[PDB]
């Protein structure tokens, strides 16, 4: 049963898993990016205010 | 970071019940590609008109 | 943008010239071909200018000698905003549209007209809708409230636009963008307002927006159109579905005249300006007798583009007839076109061609890897050495070495043949091959 | 900032009221016999009594004929129709050739058409409704609706039937409409401009009030062609039912239009000729590379010409003695079988002289607002005189383009040189590709 | 189990160093084909590149389709692969050149992530506007819906009672059937009964499936609506395909660009295979020529076994296996060489024990001989009337007295075209 | 389907060989019972010199069957 088995594997099963978790990082880090610049946007906003 | 266990564990799952604890067979549907091309020429036409 | 792989020609950056029309010897991609270069930014220029209409220009030379090249490299240096259509000759020959109306909807896809118009606009921050029910003083009491940057404003709804922001769910707190006349509700996002308020709702909202400006001002709308739109789109009920599906179907000719004439009357009335593009026309000999006799004709019209051709072959049996002509094109045609010529390469633009492929692939060459692919491409052909350098990189990684060698070159070279030694093992074996008249002998012994 | 391709530096024939050519006059210079001729032509098509006559330049490249026909279509005037083809644009896919030939033909007379009609134009109000007094469960007898305009107001009463289109239309009581009596018909022209301002946003355009008096009677004049009338009839627009607007949602292809329909069509266009209603006026069909045409064509064409509201055909063709296309033993001058040729009337085209090209040359430099030097010029019309005429006009761009580089308005001997050298022509390109390896 | 002349080849069976041993993966010679067609696998593997074209050349019964299955099987089944012959772009309906460029887009793939949304449960209520009162096992909640779902609820005849399943992504309604609770209503009831379902009304599920390009541009190109009457007639109203404008190829593109930017989709290239290319004539060869100059299009490998032949569409152009020199000039190369007697035996073993066929040393040899004497095929393909005629004797092994008699049944194109010259009636 | 054939000016299409199957078998069945009955006609073909050999070929294959 090796041939066959070693093709499934090739396209796998963790493969999937693999990435759908980078691109649950992908979005996590572009939430993190808009969430970082929103912050300094309101600092900036408000040292310029007062 | 460290795993050992869990692989004889899921092993363990996997020869137990078989087809699941990750996925079942699913409902197969077309795919939703949302975008579209209509209303970016709608606007066009409908000054064309 | 344009997420591509690679292309044959994706080096080429726009031509290469100076302020004064001369070709600088290495620059933006291309090498050499100075003639050909200066002449490509002579028709550029023409084309900028546009105020010449229905020019044939032909590009002619041996084989892989810089013309798709050099038509990738004006097209590229002409910039967006001029229209460009590139197609070859043997995707005319349809079995849905003749051979003219195929042509003619070439013709008409490069040109283009920008139909400019002023629109009032009001944007800003919306902070609250109220709506009421049906009553016999008032239909429906609706009022909108606006903030901007610097303005807070009340509007009253007069009993229509309710049903479009009812239409989708739109709500408060978000700067969006309604036209006066139009009454179109485009909602960009979400405000600024407090940072907290929208910096949990899971990325969205296009990276909110912060107010700009007033609440009402004047801006101008330009739409970009080319004219095979235009009759597409007024031949039909519905025909920018045909732009998409391609069933147009042999406009008639009424369409064509009409927009014509209402094309013009709007130049002549300052609504819209005229951008004459470029048609490049790739392996022309591929295309008919029938064929050129209409570009002869069509190239005299008013809204003729530019028109660009490429060949390959000299002294060739024209398609369609049973005479040789040169270029294998018609000599009234060939008259009515000026001539553009490429000559061959040199071992030094080679070997400056090689080094611009390798830095663009992400290659490392050794020197003497690049003069051993130099004397390959001199003995050989351009185009063998600009795939081998391509393959050696893999047999490279399998030596877990990134930069390629001699023995790497040599390896490609000895793995995948070519045009010559092909043919030589091909005339040497010819008895295990299918012959020309279909024999052939497979057994080996006898 | 005016385009030019090829043309517009002709403008008519320069005929005096004689019918004698000038030398120079229209655009035109030399072609005098041919020129007289085609003014001849011109003044028999605007005598509007033949049909089916049929006319066939004859001369080499770069000669005038082209140019000869559009002079021609430029004396005729914007009234009269004036259909140009290429040989081979009637080898359509959709239908048969013969269909697309007899098509353009019937495209080339027109029909100028009158209708009078009356029309009123802002809504005051309107009142709709007596006893049933029979089978009628609901009565409308008649609605009563005032109108404003601008030159005085006024109201009528009119019947339920443009009611209902009136609500079809769900017009309100402070708006600007148009109602046609003779369809009955009622469009929206939209709200009141008086009226604006009622609520802060409106969707809707308030449009200003209609000027002058609301009842407005007026007469209309339109021209068309027969081959509109055959379109209208073969594939109408009306309907409301699925059937009808689902076809109408299909592309529309040609097909054979039956003869029975031409007869109707001619029979009623024929009866409104005779109450004075429209006049119909014949055009002309211009057919570029008759050569293009097989021997099937070329036979309808018989038939075709000998027509009775046949109009006037112009062929164009520069091959000598060749195979009509379509055979392959049949040689024939102008590739155009002897019977058509027995048909027709030749008109000969000569070609031009040294001094002809100069002037053409000059006369190009004038119209494309372009300076030159008289050595330059000189240069230029021998070179025109060694290889073409038409390479020394397509060449005087690019010698502009370069002057203007150096900051230099005029054309000069060097720039010239430098063009020579950057382009090349027919000629040289044959010298040079085979006189290679590679092809 | 079933095999068809295939099927016994797993791969290019190459290790580590790309050095092909000489018996593996179902293969015996070839070492250089095989070694050159594992480079061009890691080429393809890489992922950079764009619009490369080798072809392999050789003799009749060689292995070039052999090695373009290999290469195929190698990649694995998540990269797309697209095999075609040089007959199928002759089409009816559309131009040769718009079903090249449909294969180019179906030859490259793109694996997106999406999100659905399911509803299912009991119907409590239904009351036009449309509001449903869906109830599951656990939770209970009421939705208002759009009036094309409804009238596909109204087709599905559902009723109270009834056990359906809602998706709200595609709009797609499928009644499961009547709820378990009334399952005494009518002793020889028809209807089916299916318990409720378990968990929330309201469920969401992450997906990872894949498409092709072309399969998406065919999806705005033309519809497969779904349970809608509009929309089946509409998909109804157009039934014959047609050529793609550029214009919604440059869309199709721009879409997917901004997808993969977002960090939601990965780009797979392709392979795109076509055996005898030399059915292709000269106007699908100029414009193959023209669309591998692009920045998208996979890597297309060619088969062919041809000599110095004319170029069909053309009257006197020769050029070597049938290619216009110009398209040669762009294209790789790989040979492929013929055989030897112990090559042979060894081929015909592997083909024997592939089939569950017993064949002693004797008989083998018998049949290398004759697979030099006449072809390879003809020898692989007299093996199964050989093992039926050892069965018919009530045998398992084959005999040199059963390859005899194949023999003499069957004949070989070589005595059959003398026995065609010798007579008198064709 | 009644509109789709109205609106699609139906010419003819190369009917299937199951429809021919199935209204043999019915056509069969009917004769079985007394029924109907089954009468071979004619068919005369004239100037046969105008056929091509396509129409030979799938002629020979054609007057084999039953
Ligand atoms: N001047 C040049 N600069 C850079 N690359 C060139 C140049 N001329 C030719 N090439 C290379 O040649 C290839 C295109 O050959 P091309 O001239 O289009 O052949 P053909 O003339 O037969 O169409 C491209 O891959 C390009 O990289
Ligand atoms: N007598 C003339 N006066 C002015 N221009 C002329 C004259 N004869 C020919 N030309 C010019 O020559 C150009 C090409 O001639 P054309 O009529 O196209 O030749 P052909 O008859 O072969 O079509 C035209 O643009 C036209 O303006
Ligand atoms: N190295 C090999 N090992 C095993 N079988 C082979 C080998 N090479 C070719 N064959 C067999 O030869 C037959 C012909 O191969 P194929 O590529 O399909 O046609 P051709 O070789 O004529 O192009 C195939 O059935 C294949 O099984
Ligand atoms: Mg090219
Ligand atoms: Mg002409
Ligand atoms: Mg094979």
């Amino acid at each position: 049963l090796n041939d066959e088995l070693v093709l499934h594997n090739k396209d796998g099963f963790l493969a999937r898993q693999e990435f759908l978790q980078r691109v649950g990082s992908a979005e996590d880090e572009r939430y993190k990016e808009l969430r970082r610049q929103q912050l300094a946007q309101q600092l900036q906003q408000d040292s310029e205010a007062s | 970071n460290f795993m050992s266990i869990v692989n004889c564990l899921m092993q363990l799952r996997k020869v137990c019940n078989h087809p699941n604890l990750f996925e079942v067979r699913p409902i197969l549907t077309s795919f939703v590609l949302e975008h579209c091309v209509a209303s970016d020429y709608k606007d066009v036409e409908r000054t064309l008109l | 943008k344009s997420l591509s792989l690679i292309a044959a020609h994706s080096h080429i950056t726009g031509l290469g010239l100076d302020e004064n029309l001369q070709p600088r010897p290495t620059s933006e991609g291309m090498v050499g071909q100075l003639q050909a270069r200066r002449a490509a930014g002579v028709i550029l220029k023409m084309v900028q200018n546009g105020t010449i209409a229905g020019r044939a220009v032909l590009v002619a030379g041996p084989p892989s000698t810089g013309k798709t090249a050099l038509a990738m490299g004006v097209s590229q240096s002409l910039g967006k905003d001029v229209p460009f259509t590139a197609i070859a000759g043997s995707e005319i020959f349809s079995l849905e549209l003749s051979k003219t109306e195929a042509l003619t909807q070439a013709f008409r896809k490069s040109i283009g007209i920008k139909i400019k118009e002023e629109t009032e606009l009001i944007e800003g921050e919306v902070v609250e809708i109220q709506i009421d029910r049906s009553i016999t003083g008032g239909h429906k009491q609706g009022k909108l409230t606006i903030k901007t940057t610097d303005m807070e404003t009340i509007y009253e709804l007069g009993n229509k636009m309710i049903d479009g922001l009812t239409k989708e769910k739109v709500l408060a707190g978000d700067v969006i963008s309604i036209d006066k006349a139009s009454g179109k509700i485009t909602k960009l996002g979400r405000s600024f307002a407090r940072s907290r308020d929208y910096d949990a709702m899971g990325a969205d909202t296009r990276f909110v927006q912060c107010p700009e400006g007033e609440l009402q001002k004047r801006k101008t709308v330009v739409h970009t159109v080319s004219l095979h739109e235009i009759d597409v789109i007024n031949s039909r009920t519905q025909g920018f579905l045909a732009l998409f599906t391609g069933d147009t179907g042999e406009i008639r000719s009424e369409v064509r005249d009409q927009i014509n004439t209402k094309v013009a009357e709007w130049k002549e009335e300052g609504k819209a300006e005229i951008v004459p593009g470029v048609l490049f026309i790739d392996e022309v000999h591929m295309l008919d007798i029938e064929c050129f006799s209409f570009i002869n004709r069509a190239l005299e019209d008013e809204f003729a583009p530019i028109v660009m051709m490429a060949t390959n072959r000299g002294v060739s049996k024209t398609r369609g007839t049973n005479y040789k002509s040169p270029h294998g094109l018609p000599l009234d045609l060939l008259d009515r076109s000026i001539i553009i010529t490429t000559k061959s390469y040199n071992e030094q633009e080679i070997k400056t061609i090689l080094s611009i492929r390798a830095q663009e692939e992400e290659v490392e060459l050794s020197s003497d890897a690049l003069d051993l692919l130099t004397k390959t491409g001199v003995e050989t052909s351009l185009r063998y050495s600009s795939n081998l350098i391509s393959v050696a990189q893999q047999i490279a990684m399998k030596r877990k070495n990134n930069t390629v060698e001699v023995e790497d070159v040599k390896r490609a070279y000895l793995l995948f043949l070519d045009s010559a030694r092909s043919v030589k093992y091909v005339q040497e074996n010819e008895s295990q091959y299918i012959d020309d008249q279909g024999n052939v002998q497979i057994s080996i012994a006898k | 900032v005016t385009r030019t391709a090829a043309h517009t530096h002709i403008k008519g024939l320069g005929l005096d009221e004689s019918g004698v050519a000038k030398r120079v006059e229209g655009g035109f210079v030399g072609q005098i016999e041919a020129r007289e001729a085609c003014g001849v032509i011109v003044d028999l098509i605007k005598a509007k009594k033949m049909s089916g006559r049929a006319i066939l330049l004859a001369g080499g490249p770069s000669t005038g004929k082209t140019a000869l026909a559009l002079a021609i279509s430029q004396e005729l005037g914007p009234k009269v129709p004036f259909c140009p083809l290429v040989g081979s644009e009637l080898y359509s896919v959709e239908v048969k050739k013969t269909e697309t030939l007899m098509e353009n033909f019937r495209r080339a007379i027109g029909l100028r058409i009158k209708e009078t009609k009356e029309v009123y134009e802002e809504v005051t109000e309107l009142t709709p409704e007596e006893n049933p007094l029979g089978g009628y469960g609901k009565t409308i007898s008649h609605v009563i609706v005032g109108l404003k305009s601008a030159k005085g107001t006024k109201t009528l009463r009119l019947d339920p039937t443009i009611y209902e289109s009136i609500q079809r239309e769900k017009v309100s009581i402070g708006d600007v409409i148009y109602i046609e009596a003779n369809t009955g018909a009622v469009k929206r022209v939209g709200r009141s401009d008086a009226y604006a301002t009622e609520f802060d946003l409106e969707t809707e355009e308030y449009v200003p009030l209609p000027k002058g008096e609301v009842h407005k009677k007026k007469e209309i004049v339109q021209d068309v062609t027969l081959h509109d009338l055959d379109v209208a009839n073969a594939r109408p627009q009306g309907g409301q039912d699925v059937i009808s607007m689902m076809g109408q949602l299909l592309k529309p292809k040609k097909t054979e239009i039956t003869e029975k329909l031409r007869q109707e069509v001619n029979k009623v266009v024929a009866k409104y000729i005779d109450q004075g209603v429209a006049e119909l006026i014949p055009g002309v069909l211009f057919i570029d590379e008759v050569n293009m045409l097989d021997i099937e064509i070329f036979t309808y064409l018989n038939k075709a010409l000998e027509s009775n509201i046949a109009p006037v055909v112009v062929l164009a063709s520069n091959r000598g003695m060749t195979t009509v296309r379509g055979t392959e033993d049949v040689i024939s001058p102008h590739g155009v079988p002897p019977d058509l040729i027995d048909r027709l009337l030749i008109v000969r085209t000569l070609p031009y002289d040294k001094d002809e090209i100069r002037t053409i040359i000059e006369r190009r430099a004038t119209v494309e607002r372009l300076q030159v030097e008289s050595s330059a010029l000189d240069l230029l019309a021998t070179m025109g005189t060694e290889t073409s005429l038409r390479y020394a006009l397509q060449l005087l761009a690019p010698c502009g383009i370069l002057a203007q580089t150096s900051n230099r308005k005029e054309i000069v001997v060097n720039d010239v040189n430098e063009a020579k050298l950057l382009f090349l022509d027919a000629k040289r390109s044959t010298k040079i590709l085979e006189t290679s390896a590679n092809y």
